[PDB]
RNA sequence: UUGCCGUUGCUAUGGC
């Protein structure tokens, strides 16, 4: 059963966002399974499964925990439009290839 | 080279048997005796100048 | 001088760091994170709280309602309470029997309710440390803890195990083993107003869990002897003590960082210091503490001392030497053997073996301006903290307890202004950990409450 | 780290023979390795020495040497003299390492049976299993040196040999 | 003659003065308690690497207070890791010892000239010293 | 002079109790009278700590003499509560013992007693 | 604890060492110096010519035995006392010396090379 | 008011 901590949660009325850092807790797991993270800070936090997110992870030596940077959304519309497209890649719809010349 | 040097220290505490008298660790049961004879006529001690 | 040269030195030294109040005085690296600060969420949990509730001379002391109401358990051993923002109480006990009580039937006897008794049954059929996964316990529990939310209660003891009971039917809903040899549970403590448990396990270890999703957070390391005592408050701090180190840690767990605190008193210099004009001496243990607000804390020793301290000074602010006196020295008919007065006498060498009573016992209320102690003096003691924070000073005494006061805690009622209090306190006939206490003097295992007012 | 003066006389092989054999090392490199380091250490106590009282070289860096020193383990508490690092010596310093220090608290039964104890993580010291042998514990990591609760001698579930041969058996 | 903006002489340098001995006796003698790790999360790469020195574990909480503060992680960069990331762990495995490092005894740099002795304060008057004292 | 002579004060006390708290952690212990004049007349003991309060005295004052004839040293702790509680059983014990060990990791803890006791002795 | 005998001294003082530093940056670590009766009597024999040799010889820092035996002849008790015991650095520079001590085993021999003491059987320099 | 047992109160105590 992994685990989830929540720390300096502030908010960014520019980009319409509430920012914190990610504890996650993992013992006798291997790491963070960032999807089932974003379902479990999605729960934990309001909906908006494809307006959460997380990208920095650093797991600690020996395992168990893991530092992570968590993002979430409002407006799955206006996080489309806020979150870059690498990490759209990475987690929700996009998909636009680089012409590949030269 | 690990295993090398646990038995040629085995074996230089197996000689320091034979050179010196080494304390075992004192009497462990009962009294036995020598074991290995007594010697009168030998004097193991470091004489003075 | 070499101190003094090295005082001296050092002042230098401070003053040339420096060197690497004016009407304009802002900084704007401080002003920043003030913004920061202005823009940020969560000032709930942080609270670095002071004391707020003083109260300690207001409320009455001499004239407390005192019902000890027996029980047949042998050695109770821990007290858990809980109050919503009808009270339930529990206890357990050497007899492997966990017991919940209603309490908020506040002027008269506690209620018992629902027994949980294990035993021989529940001894697991393997001899193998993770396959720990029975459904009762089968040696010694030690610990009890109520959830603040009071949906459960999650009690361990020297079977290594914590057992997560539901508070509506006494039922073990889950079993989380502490998977190894050694680990057997002395102190939990929730976070106050949460789902986090703080246990203190005897592996040099400090274990914490969130129980509503059966999880383990974190193990943090660090003391030297076994953790005989744990407490927390709202924020996520906490503070153990390990018995014979003779330090108290506190615990920043998210940073899984401490800050320890030796003793250090002699009987030298305290004997020196007597001598510029006397039966006190040095220290053997460090047992119980009370997180009272997060800035001080209290620590009850071996040697009767209750001590006062700081989150800003390594040493004790203040000491109080005997708290709950000393001990009744043997009789000469039960020392010596001989047949004359003179010589069982010569065998009691004065006063040299006349030990102190140690306080096994030590309840801050949180934020409060007051706290209890007891041991096996018979008489609980109530000392309120002087408003300045640097001293406290013996109240009054509770003298209905006769026995070992295993556990106290308080339970609240009244408002801002006008409070009454139920003190519970475990009375057992045996220390919580090992047997060691003779001369059983009138004791019964039961519960003492007092109904304190005002 | 650096080699000996004379390397050869038959004292330093009969001292390196007994340094090696009762504390279980692999070859000349360990003892020269921490002996090289000590020798810094000790010369640096000596001019510590050659200066006076009341120099602020000597009382700022001997009692600062003095107490790292006490905190590494190689020196005991009462003993806060600047004398006594001079007195120090390398079996003082390789007696603190966690093979020895596993073998002398009794997890393993010989020296060898250590070293293959850290070499297999059967062995953290406080949160992290440490691997190597020679890991030089402090007077607060002297105690928390347990098995690994990943590991079949702390608690863990058993390793591949024993649930091979159950696994046969039960067939 | 003329005024010229200098943040070499108005930027916080703190540094030139600071000595471990000096330090190490201010810990001692601080009166208040020194944030110290539970005892194994200190240690690095299961001790392929030292414990960590104490200057090591106070750039490493830099390191994460400014990582967490503005939400990167930093890089891989590689003049700056080849200089100090090889040569910090060569000099840590020189001189540091069982998580305290002992290359200062080994090191030339007087105290008392740049770190004590002060030199605003240098009182070179008999009534300054005078007053200084009363 | 009373029978339970040589006894210590509190600060040797406290270390006293320290190692005894170590030994038996370690295995270096052997807890209880008869226990520890077996250990004596084996000779595997370093120090023996007898408790000058239990109920009667001579019950433990028979271990001095065996001390004196095999040159051991042995401290009085005030406390039989206390020397159980550092032994780590659940009873007091009367008396104790340190055995002899040279894989042991409390050797200089232990001789360093042993010099304060006998130096008291 | 070193034996220092004449020559030692005399090789000293003609290459400027002292006598208690010289031993302590030569073993890095604290040495008591001794000064034999017999080691004193060749001192005070050689002359007046020594007469420098022989009070730095007196100092209170280097500690010195009593040695019960007819005549001075400071290596046949050099050896005997060295030879009985092995609790003894020999400090020599005598050709014949440095044989007989370095023939018996586990005596560690320091002598005057160079500008500073050297050091030989001692198996723990550095 | 309890594992027994006694005084019990018409509720408090004290021996294992
Ligand atoms: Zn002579």
């Amino acid at each position: 059963a992994v685990t989830i901590r929540t720390r300096k949660v502030i908010s960014n009325p520019l980009l319409a966002r509430k920012q914190f850092v990610v504890d996650v807790l993992h013992p006798n797991r291997a790491n963070v399974s960032k999807d089932e993270l974003r379902e479990k800070l999605a729960e934990v936090y309001k909906a908006e499964k494809d307006a959460v997110s997380v990208f920095g992870f650093r797991t600690q030596f020996g395992g168990g925990k893991s530092v992570g940077f968590g993002l979430v959304y409002n407006s799955v519309a206006e996080a489309k439009k806020f979150e870059p497209t690498y990490r759209l890649v990475r987690y929700g719809l996009a998909e636009k290839v680089e012409k590949a010349s030269r | 080279s690990r295993v090398k040097k646990r038995k040629k220290y085995q074996k230089a505490q197996k000689k320091l048997k034979s050179v010196r008298a080494v304390y075992s660790g004192g009497q462990s049961g009962v009294y036995e005796g020598e074991k290995t004879g007594i010697k009168k006529g030998l004097t193991r001690s470091v004489k003075f100048k | 001088n070499p101190a003094d040269k090295r005082r001296r030195l050092a002042k230098q030294y401070l003053e040339n760091l420096k060197s690497e109040d004016e009407y304009n005085n802002f900084d704007a690296g401080d002003l920043d994170k003030d913004i920061i600060a202005s823009r940020l969420k969560e000032d709930v949990a942080e609270q670095q709280g002071r004391v707020f509730r003083y109260f300690g001379d207001k409320l009455l002391i001499s004239e407390a309602k005192q019902s000890f109401t027996r029980v047949g358990e042998n050695n109770l051993t821990c007290i858990s309470c809980f109050q919503p923002v009808r009270l339930f109480a529990y206890t357990v006990s050497k007899d492997l029997q966990l017991t919940k009580y209603d309490i908020t039937d506040f002027s008269k006897r506690p209620k018992k309710l629902k027994y949980a008794k294990g035993g021989a049954k529940y001894i697991p059929t393997s001899k193998h440390e993770y396959e720990n996964t029975t459904e009762g316990h089968y040696d010694e529990i030690l610990t009890v803890a109520a959830s603040p939310d009071g949906k459960y209660v999650v009690t361990g003891g020297r079977d290594r195990k914590l057992i997560v009971w539901s508070t509506e039917s006494l039922s073990p809903v889950k079993v989380i083993p502490t998977k190894d040899r050694r680990g057997e549970v002395l102190s939990l403590a929730f976070r106050k107003n949460s789902d986090q448990l703080y246990a203190s396990c005897a592996d040099f270890k400090i274990r914490t869990y969130s129980i509503n999703q059966f999880s383990q957070l974190e193990i943090l390391y660090g003391h030297h002897d076994i953790v005989e005592d744990i407490s927390a408050l709202a924020m996520e701090r906490c503070v153990t003590v390990g018995a014979r180190d003779r330090t108290a840690m506190l615990w920043k767990i998210p940073d899984e960082t401490r800050l320890t605190f030796r003793g250090g008193d002699e009987p030298q210099k305290l004997l020196r210091r007597w001598m510029k004009e006397p039966l006190f001496f040095c220290e053997g243990s460090i047992d119980v503490v009370s997180m009272v607000d997060d800035f001080h804390f209290i620590t009850g020793s071996d040697n009767g001392n209750i001590c006062l301290w700081s989150l800003a000074k390594k040493k004790p602010i203040f000491t109080e030497r005997i708290a709950h006196g000393i001990l009744p020295e043997p009789s000469f008919n039960d020392i010596s053997g001989e047949t004359d007065e003179e010589l069982r006498k010569r065998q009691l060498q004065g006063k040299k073996l006349l030990q102190p009573f140690w306080i096994t016992s030590l309840y801050a209320i949180p934020y409060s301006n007051v706290f209890i102690s007891g041991s096996w003096s018979g008489s609980l003691k109530v000392w309120k903290i002087s408003d300045n924070l640097r001293s406290f000073e013996l109240l009054g005494e509770l003298s209905g307890a006769k026995g070992v006061v295993t556990k106290i805690q308080v339970v609240e009622s009244g408002k801002h202004g006008k409070e009454k209090f139920r003190i519970l306190a475990s009375i057992a006939k045996e220390h919580r950990l090992g047997r060691w206490i003779a001369n059983v003097s009138g004791a019964r295992n039961g519960i003492y409450s007092a109904v304190i007012d005002q | 780290y650096s080699t000996p003066k004379r390397p050869y006389e038959s004292s330093r092989l009969d001292a390196e023979l007994k340094l090696a054999g009762e504390f279980g090392l692999k070859n000349k490199k360990e003892i020269y390795r921490i002996s090289f380091q000590l020798s810094k250490i000790r010369r640096a106590a000596r001019d510590l020495l050659t200066r006076d009282e009341k120099d602020p070289k000597r009382l700022f860096e001997g009692n600062a040497l003095i107490r790292r020193l006490v905190r590494v383990g190689v020196l005991s508490e009462d003993k806060k003299k600047l004398d006594y690092v001079l007195a120090l010596k390398v079996e003082d310093f390789l007696e603190r390492r966690l093979q020895t220090q596993v073998y002398k608290l009794g997890l393993a039964k010989s020296v060898h049976h250590a070293r293959v104890l850290i070499t297999q993580r059967h062995i953290a010291v406080g949160k992290q299993i440490v691997n190597i042998p020679s890991f030089m514990v402090r007077l607060d990591s002297e105690k928390h040196i347990d098995f690994a609760p990943t590991s079949p001698f702390g608690g863990a579930r058993p390793g591949r040999v024993a649930r091979r041969n159950a696994a046969r058996k039960a067939e | 003659f003329e005024d010229r903006f200098d943040a070499r002489e108005h930027k916080d340098r703190s540094n030139k003065s600071r000595m471990q001995a000096m330090e190490e006796y201010i810990r001692e003698s601080s009166d208040q308690p020194d944030w110290s790790a539970s005892i194994g999360a200190d240690i690095v790469n299961h001790g392929r690497g030292g414990i960590k020195s104490l200057r090591d574990t106070e750039k490493e909480r830099r390191v994460t207070s400014f990582e967490e503060d503005n939400f990167t992680r930093l890089n891989i960069t590689n003049k700056a890791e080849k200089r100090k990331q090889k040569q910090r762990e060569r000099n840590a495995r020189m001189n540091v010892i069982g998580g305290e490092d002992f290359g200062i005894f080994s090191s030339k740099r007087k105290l008392e000239d740049s770190t004590s002795r002060r030199g605003a304060k240098k009182t070179r008057s008999a009534w300054d010293r005078a007053q200084r004292r009363l | 002079n009373p029978k339970a002579f040589p006894l210590a004060d509190a600060a040797l006390t406290q270390q006293i109790l320290d190692v005894v708290q170590q030994a038996a952690n370690l295995r270096q212990l052997k807890k209880g009278a008869n226990e520890a004049t077996k250990t004596l007349n084996r000779g595997i003991s370093e120090f023996i700590i007898m408790a000058a309060d239990c109920e009667p005295i001579e019950i433990l004052l028979h271990l001095p003499l065996l001390c004196e004839d095999k040159n051991v040293p042995y401290v009085f702790v005030p406390s039989r509560v206390a020397l159980g509680r550092a032994c780590g059983v659940s009873r007091p014990v009367i008396a104790a013992s340190i055995t002899t060990n040279d894989a042991s990791a409390i050797k200089t803890q232990i001789y360093a007693v042993k010099d304060k006791i006998e130096t008291l002795l | 604890q070193v034996l220092i005998d004449t020559n030692f001294i005399n090789f000293s003082i003609q290459k400027k060492v002292d006598i208690v530093r010289g031993m302590m940056d030569c073993l890095l670590a604290k040495c008591n110096p001794l000064i034999t009766d017999c080691v004193m009597a060749e001192l005070e024999k050689l002359g007046p010519k020594y007469r420098i040799a022989l009070k730095l010889a007196r100092d209170p820092r280097i500690k010195r035995l009593s040695c019960s035996h007819k005549g001075t002849y400071a290596d046949d008790c050099l050896v005997h006392r060295v030879l009985q015991h092995k609790c003894y650095i020999v400090a020599t520079n005598d050709a014949g010396l440095k044989q007989r001590i370095r023939k018996i085993p586990g005596i560690p021999l320091m002598s005057v090379g160079g500008h500073a003491y050297v050091i030989e059987k001692l198996p723990d320099v550095f």
